[PDB]
């Protein structure tokens, strides 16, 4: 909603699919995009944790 | 890690 | 900083210029991008007010 | 509004 923020690689703005969350930064980035899925323990971002997506 | 799906798919 | 989120029209994630925060989502935005500058009393982003830019 | 500017260019 309002008060949660995407951010994903793809730069849509749009909430679709499985999503994980930033443990750190909190925004929300589509786990398709990013290569993973519900199973990770933690995850970061691409800007906290700079790697090839 | 924290995960959501908002329009998931139901077989109910 | 790494706990400040940058999501601006452009998409690119760098610190450059003035830039403003979003009152409500905290993200920060460029303010050439968004077509504002310093003298605003109050911002909100693109997503939380959505307007053409 | 909460503004910033990083590397601001000074006169000193
Ligand atoms: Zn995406
Ligand atoms: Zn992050
Ligand atoms: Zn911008
Ligand atoms: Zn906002």
């Amino acid at each position: 909603g309002p008060l949660d923020v995407i951010r994903c690689i793809c730069g849509l703005y749009k909430d679709e699919g499985l999503m994980i969350q930033c443990d750190k930064c909190m925004v929300w980035q589509h786990c398709d995009c990013m290569g993973v899925n519900s199973d990770v323990e933690h995850y970061l971002c691409e800007q906290c944790d700079p790697r090839p997506v | 890690a924290r995960t959501k799906q908002t329009a998931r798919k139901s077989t109910g």
